[PDB]
């Protein structure tokens, strides 16, 4: 564990039990040691960690995110003058940079070369950048066991494997593509509790990429007579890339040794199994095991259904044997790997809602609640209580349709865990107004807080009093991508419609990452607006974004002070877990800040990188609400 | 052990020419203290200097967040001193002392003192003996103050440069002449860590704090207490390096250790005993603090000596009628008070030595059925036991006919109890030849000390001389001490007229 | 006594018998081809260890029969069984050599552990003829500073084999030779020609070294039939089977 | 010279499974006090001394002479 | 000093002492764990280590255990089996033991 220790004195003659201190005035005070820094003639202790942002005047009874910098005012006017009293100041970032911080890239610079993409730093050229995430450091500091605080979790998705710059590309998206070697994780284990691949599917699904369906169940009905296996019908369970999941090498920690990328859908069926898995989800049992080498086993899980999986969900529906020979895929598939710690469902619209492909009736919420009731019955039916496995689903926070789901229900029928989107509330491109996407907190007027505001806070109280729910049985998490929008001003929060929005690949969607190549810095030991670009902050709500004048461009995000907030209120709650959406494109600094947020502690002294003056607020402002802006 | 020092300063030893404070304060504006030096020239020509003084204190503390910050407890304080120019600069004096006298502290606590006319007072509990040097030319050691090499050639057979070597341990041995295990065990470096009863526990505690790193007892405080200054920085086993290795210097140190084997060679016992003994005769006269033998040691050397050779009786006994005794012990080794006391255990709690505040004339509270085990223990009736209690609590001053829980009470009992079984005497044939001895009840009670004047009451040693020699000639007179006491009259009854 | 429940881990052995011949046979997705198995005993080979309803209150070691069942994999590979990795001869002689026991694989070990305390090599693995010519010469008569000289005349004649030889034959093996050994052959440079051939093996050496263990090489082992009238004068060798 | 080590210590035997993932190839050792042996030239060497000492099994007896026939 | 002075350097190896195998011989173990890849380098019609159903990295202290309770060991292996007899017919409530009194082909006698 880490460990420091300071020491005072005094005369021979005088022996203070207390720790006696230096008087002095505040000047960018840090650190464990005592302060009883002077300032403004009143005299400050910080009797808590001390950051170069945070100020004694203030923190008379703030100076912390959480508490008072502790005042007294003792000292004359002679002290005042022993001292030259301090009044007033501010920290800047330094002229040295204690850490790096990335690498760049060739390709991303040739991306951004491109004809197509003309990408400027204030993208102007080019409003989207499709930047490789192969410019990211590893950034993860090391933490002690802390086994009393709620679980951490991370979702992971195939978008970790292609960038044809890797292979040359140049002239599309894909070969512009992203991607990460999981063995940057490898590099220090155990950054998380839980682990979920993202939704995969089942035969019959409806939507746009149902091809993929249509291939993989191709290959899977040429391969079953000729494997000597029963043939398979709508809702059995897919795999959706098995070429990516297992035929593969680079982007997943593992020697090309023995990586057969030539297998695929029509010829990967007999390798369909952990022992035989090669590639990304064999490459993750090795990664179980070296974490176990060291101890505290990962919950590793994934789920189907999802955003745009999603479906069959309703199709499936009232369609009883077909529901029960999916789960008997799942059971088959646990077999197939029993090394999973569990895997779950991502239905998302029990009345309808997301992609209108996701046709959907009013009985769907109960027959969805019923059908799981029977999954919890299968399940039962299979495990063995000493290898269980427990299931969750996600939920939408739409204040109406989350009612509609029947949690009440699906508890008294033993699905045992929630996790609450709480991310991309401002549907940028087609909201009416500006918003934080992913605000926890209630701003002040509540009075519109139902297509808008929508403060997961709301969702929460109902699911603990309005439900009675234990906490335990639900999870909160943030991602790692803010909102863009066009023209916004902070004003109003009216915006430019439609104007297209800035993303390194998504629109709209800035990729956190790149935010950090781009628009935000740290090199400084700070938080630190870049380029021109506005780092700012409300009152609010405990709001944090980033803006540009010049194209009226704004951009709502989480950030590590942000995601701090965030963690350490989930922690005087004590969830039952937080985690990280689209875990694929932070460092993991947002993760270190995660551990600090459920104050989850390091065990040593020295760093990956530092993580206090990541904490420092943004420009700070208050933003009225949507309604009393309107009203 | 049980003593706070949390407060305790540094104090100028009563220096005739040195200056500097000798009280202590709860609070002053002074960062530091100062502290003014004579200095001494080699031909006595006579200089001064000046520094700075210092009471210290440290900590440790993770680092952490959400967590308040100084949950403040007693921890580590410590000294130093500095000298500047700016102190004085008189230099360049090879001349007018560059050796120069020695400069001596005292180390005191300031609390409350009295025993019922309580003040904060100051007393010392430590000393600290410094020889400084004017390096101005650089000299060597033994350029100045260079007695010692001579000393260290007719008892070290070698000179200052050949002490560097002695710090390896094959060195040591072979100037030795003696295996190294020998020294490892007067070490305790083994798996034979130090053990405690769990029926005591010592005030001031500041001990299993995620930062009381050090074990507990501490070599420095129990065992071979003496081969070190009574200080943490205890020498012992430490990394091979050309070899296994020593600790560190201590050339003080290396005499004392010196001496104490040369002893311990016509001592013939292990060491930890013998450190017990010499510990406890240094304990019984408060007035030195150089933890240095003495006459009396020597006396007290020679009465166990002569006691154990007759009547085969323990170090741990003679040291326990000298002082108070172990609740500690060796690995696999046994505590004196336990098998004293809860060696038996017939009953629902073995008495914690922590017990005992009660009061003995009534059977009532279990402490008084302590009060029983203790006296069943002392394999006595417990009405004697209560014979006893008045004149033991008067000896301690104690009032209101209360039982107190310390030890010390205890072991003058069991002193009491041991001296006259020492010799078939009955407790009560104890008192009446401790009266016949000394004209005075309640001596062998009375807790021993040493004393200038010639006071045969407190000459406990010659005492029990005369005591076991002459109860010999009452055996050769084959009578009953009380019937000698009322031939001397020391013991009287009426002659009330009758028939 | 316990020997009145001794009576139930019999009954034991049945039930699991049972849930064997009833269950597995027709539930065994295992083995859901593979029949036979009709006795008790067949599977603590196939896929079991000895177990045998043998108890006789004698008391046993998990360590010990686990070796052993260890024993029973190895042997049931060392005879063609299913299809085992059936190592190399030597490698498996190896085992029956040292492995085949406790003590037997203990020495080996011991061995393996000793830099050197005893392997005082009077005689050693390392040979050629310089060996018994050697011993020849230890062997003649009464020992002299003189014998020597025998032994150097020894090395005049085979040096003279080292010197100039037609060092021009020999095999590659595979592609392993990256790593692992292959052969060569040469001849006299002189008639009536003299034909020899050694061999080496890339696997002695570090993982990162270059240098290579001091084995290298094995000897020019001399030609036994007459070999004349070639062609050209050159001649070609294979090996194969460990021959 | 007699030069000595300490002992083989148990430092702490670990009852834990065996894997690479658990052993490692590096690319960690399971005493008990027994591989000694190696002492003998020592062993030998203090024994002569103690015959030195005195003798290596008992102390001897001289011998005597004759006359003329001498 | 004196002519040619004597000089037996054992040179610093830092002499230490070091395990036998033979102790904990199982580490065994460890060649045949190899030789299981070796046979794992074949065709798949071979269950190797699922061959080895019986036993795992049970790493433990046993300087002296013995009894015959390893008869019991293999029933507990037997676990395995019912087990997934249970993935055949769930069942978890020693049912492998009471269902061991109900059918064919045995008798199927009184369980424990």
């Amino acid at each position: 564990v880490n460990k420091y220790t300071y020491t005072s004195s005094k005369a021979m003659s005088d022996i203070s039990d207390v720790i006696g201190e230096p008087l002095a005035a505040w000047d960018s005070q840090v650190g464990g040691r005592v302060f009883n820094v002077i300032f403004d003639g009143k005299v400050y202790t910080n009797t808590y960690w001390v950051e170069r942002w945070q100020v004694p005047g203030i923190g008379s009874s703030d100076g912390n995110p959480h508490n008072a910098w502790k005042f007294v005012r003792a000292a004359t006017a002679d002290e005042i003058n022993k001292i030259g009293n301090p009044t007033t100041a501010d920290v800047k970032p330094t002229e040295n940079i204690p850490s790096p911080i990335l690498v760049e890239d060739k390709y991303t610079e040739e991306t951004y070369s491109r004809p197509d993409v003309n990408f400027k730093e204030d993208g102007s050229q080019g409003n989207l950048s499709y930047t490789a995430t192969r410019v990211c450091a590893p950034m993860y500091n090391h933490y002690v066991g802390d086994k009393t605080k709620p679980k951490l979790s991370a979702y992971i998705t195939d978008w970790c494997q292609y960038d044809a710059r890797l292979d040359g590309g140049g002239s599309k998206e894909e070969e512009r593509g992203r991607g990460f070697d999981l063995a940057t994780l490898m590099q220090n284990p155990a950054t998380y509790d839980r682990l979920i691949f993202s939704f995969l599917g089942i035969c019959g699904d409806i939507g746009n990429k149902s091809k993929k369906v249509q291939e993989v169940w191709d290959g899977w009905n040429a391969q079953a007579p000729s494997l000597g296996l029963p043939q398979i019908g709508k809702g059995h369970i897919v795999p959706l890339d098995p070429y990516g999941d297992l035929g593969t090498a680079r982007n997943v920690g593992l020697p090309p040794e023995s990586a057969d990328t030539s297998i695929e859908s029509g010829t990967f069926l007999p390798y369909y199994q952990q022992n035989r898995a090669a590639g990304l989800l064999g490459g993750l049992r090795e990664l179980q095991k070296k974490a176990h080498a060291m101890g505290h086993k990962l919950d590793l899980a994934f789920s189907i259904g999802g955003w745009s999986l999603s479906s069959y969900f309703s199709a499936l529906a009232e369609n009883p044997d077909e529901r029960r020979v999916f789960v008997a895929s799942v059971v088959d598939f646990f077999v197939r790997f029993p090394m999973f710690s569990c895997v779950d469902i991502d239905w998302e619209y029990p009345g309808g809602g997301g992609d209108e492909g996701n046709i959907s009736s009013d009985k769907d919420g109960e027959n969805y609640v019923l059908l799981i009731k029977e999954l919890r019955s299968a399940l039962d039916s299979r495990f063995g209580y000493s290898n269980r496995k427990e299931i969750s689903i996600a939920c939408s926070g739409v204040k109406a349709k989350l009612k509609k789901s029947n949690i009440d229900q699906l508890v008294a029928n033993g699905l045992d865990n929630i996790y609450l989107m709480s991310y991309d509330f401002f549907g940028t491109i087609w909201a009416d107004y500006i918003g934080h996407h992913t605000n926890l907190y209630s701003p002040k007027d509540p009075g519109e807080q139902e297509l808008f505001d929508l403060s997961a806070e709301a969702a929460i109280d109902y699911l603990h009093n309005e439900l009675g729910i234990p906490m335990e049985k639900i999870h909160l998490g943030y991602a790692n991508y803010g909102r863009s929008a066009v023209g916004g001003d902070l004003t109003t929060r009216q915006y430019t419609k439609n104007g297209p929005a800035l993303g390194t690949m998504e629109n709209g969607a800035p990729e956190f990452f790149d935010i950090v190549k781009n628009y935000m810095d740290a090199e400084h030991s700070l938080s630190m607006g870049k380029n021109g670009f506005v780092l700012m902050t409300d009152t609010n709500a405990d709001a944090d974004f980033l803006f540009s004048e010049a194209k009226g461009h704004f951009i709502s995000l989480d950030t590590p002070r942000t995601v701090k907030q965030k963690g350490e209120y989930a922690a005087k709650n004590k969830l039952g877990g937080v985690f990280s959406w689209s875990g694929d494109q932070d460092c993991g600094l947002l993760a270190n800040a995660a551990r600090e947020g459920l104050g989850y502690v390091a065990d040593s002294n020295q760093e990956t990188i530092d993580m206090g003056p990541l904490y420092n607020p943004g420009k700070e402002i208050y933003l009225k609400s949507i309604s009393e802006i309107k009203s | 052990a049980e003593k706070d020092l949390s407060r305790h300063g540094y104090i100028v030893k009563a220096a005739d020419n040195i200056k500097g404070p000798t009280q202590l304060v709860e609070h002053s504006d002074a960062s530091y203290d100062v502290i003014e030096l004579t200095c001494t020239n080699q031909a006595k020509e006579t200089i001064t200097v000046k520094l700075r003084g210092e009471n210290i204190i440290t900590y440790q503390r993770t680092k952490a967040r959400m967590v308040p910050f100084d949950n403040s407890s007693p921890f580590s304080r410590q000294l130093k001193l500095t000298f500047v120019a700016e102190d004085n600069p008189s230099l360049g004096n090879l001349d007018k002392g560059p050796y120069f006298a020695n400069m001596d502290i005292y180390a005191a606590e300031w609390v409350r003192e009295n025993v019922s006319s309580e003040t904060m007072v100051s007393r010392p509990f430590l000393t600290m003996t410094y020889r400084i040097a004017i390096a101005k030319a650089g000299a060597s050691l033994e350029e100045l103050q260079p007695e010692a090499d001579a000393f260290f050639i007719n008892n070290f057979g070698l000179s200052a440069e050949d002490s560097s070597q002695l710090v390896k341990l094959v060195a040591f041995g072979d100037q030795t002449g003696s295996k190294a295990e020998e020294i490892e065990s007067l070490l305790s470096c083994g798996e034979n860590l130090p053990i405690v009863s769990p029926n005591v526990i010592f005030a001031n505690p500041i001990f299993g704090s995620y930062f009381n790193d050090e074990p507990f007892p501490a070599p420095y405080h129990f065992g071979g207490v003496y081969i070190n200054a009574h200080q943490r920085n205890a020498m012992t086993i430490i990394r091979a390096e050309g070899g296994r290795e020593i600790q560190s210097l201590s050339n003080f140190r290396l005499e004392r250790l010196n001496r104490f084997i040369r002893l311990q060679r016509w001592l013939d016992l292990p060491s930890h005993q013998l450190d017990l003994l010499l510990t406890s005769v240094m304990q019984a006269d408060a007035d030195n603090s150089q933890q240095e033998i003495t006459e009396p040691v020597l006396k007290s050397l020679g009465l166990f000596r002569h006691l154990n050779l007759q009547y085969k009786i323990t170090p741990e006994i003679f040291s326990s009628w000298l002082y108070q005794l172990t609740p500690f012990a060796v690995s696999g080794e046994i505590a004196f008070f336990d098998r004293i006391f809860n060696r038996e255990q017939l009953f629902d709690q073995p008495f914690i030595l922590d017990g005992g505040s009660f009061t003995y004339l009534d059977a009532k509270g279990s402490d008084a059925k302590s009060v029983k085990q203790l006296c069943a223990g002392l394999n006595i009736s417990a009405v004697t036991f209560q014979f006893i209690a008045p004149l033991v609590q008067s000896a301690l001053g104690l009032e209101a006919g209360t039982l107190v829980r310390s030890f010390e009470v205890v072991s003058s009992l069991y002193r009491l109890v041991s001296i006259p079984q020492t010799f078939g005497l009955s407790t009560e044939d104890g008192l009446i030849l401790m009266n016949i001895l000394t004209d005075e009840m309640g001596y062998l009670a009375k807790q021993p000390a040493f004393d200038d004047k010639q006071t045969q009451d407190k000459d406990f040693l010659s005492i029990i001389l005369k005591m076991e020699a002459l109860s010999a000639w009452l055996t050769k007179n084959n009578l009953t001490p009380a019937s000698l006491a009322l031939l001397l009259g020391v013991t009287r009854l009426a002659v009330v007229p009758t028939n | 006594s316990n020997s009145i429940e001794a009576k139930l881990q019999e009954d034991l052995r049945d039930a699991l018998v049972d849930y064997y011949l009833g269950q597995i046979v027709p539930n065994s997705k295992d083995f859901t081809n593979l029949r036979s198995t009709i006795k008790n005993v067949d599977d603590l080979y196939d896929h079991l260890l000895l177990d045998t309803q043998v108890s006789a209150k004698v008391i046993t070691s998990r360590l010990s029969l686990v070796t052993q069942s260890v024993q029973q994999y190895i042997n049931r590979i060392a005879l063609n069984l299913e299809p085992g990795l059936s190592i190399n001869q030597q490698e498996a002689t190896d085992w029956e050599e040292f492995a085949n026991r406790y003590g037997y694989w203990a020495a080996n070990q011991q061995l393996r552990m000793f830099p050197e305390i005893y392997v005082d090599p009077t005689l050693r693995l390392t040979k050629t003829e310089f060996f018994f010519q050697l011993e020849s010469a230890l062997n003649q008569g009464k020992l002299t500073d003189d014998v020597a000289q025998k032994a150097v005349l020894g090395y005049l004649n085979n040096f003279e084999e080292v010197s100039n030889l037609e060092i021009i034959a020999g095999y590659q093996d595979g592609i392993d030779i990256e790593n692992d050994k292959t052969y060569f052959v040469a001849r006299t440079r002189m008639q009536p020609y003299r034909y020899f051939w050694r061999s080496l093996d890339a696997s002695q050496r570090n993982a990162n070294s270059q240098e290579l263990y001091p084995t290298a090489w094995s000897e020019w082992k001399a030609i036994s039939v007459p070999l004349e009238n070639v062609a050209n004068g050159i001649v070609r060798p294979i090996m194969m089977d460990n021959r | 010279l007699g030069r000595r080590p300490d002992v083989q210590l148990t430092s702490f035997w670990q009852p834990l499974t065996l894997e690479d993932a658990s052993y490692k190839t590096d690319s960690d050792i399971f005493m008990y006090p027994m591989n000694n042996e190696l002492r003998g030239l020592w062993d030998r060497i203090e024994n002569r001394i103690y015959n030195l000492r005195h003798n290596l099994t008992l102390d001897g007896k001289e011998i005597n002479m004759d006359l003329y026939d001498s | 000093l004196f002519p040619e002075p004597w000089d037996n350097f054992c040179r610093p190896g830092a002499i230490e002492a070091l395990d036998s195998p033979a102790s904990y011989l199982l580490d065994l173990y460890k060649f045949i764990q190899s030789v299981e890849l070796d046979g794992s380098n074949q065709a798949r019609k071979l269950e190797t280590r699922r061959a080895d159903i019986p036993k795992l990295s049970l790493d433990n202290d046993a300087l002296y255990k013995e009894v015959t309770a390893l008869s019991i060991v293999n029933d507990v292996l037997s676990g395995s089996a019912r087990e997934y007899i249970d993935q055949s017919g769930q069942a978890d409530k020693a049912v492998n033991q009471i269902l061991g009194d109900t059918h064919f082909p045995f008798t199927l006698p009184y369980s424990l």
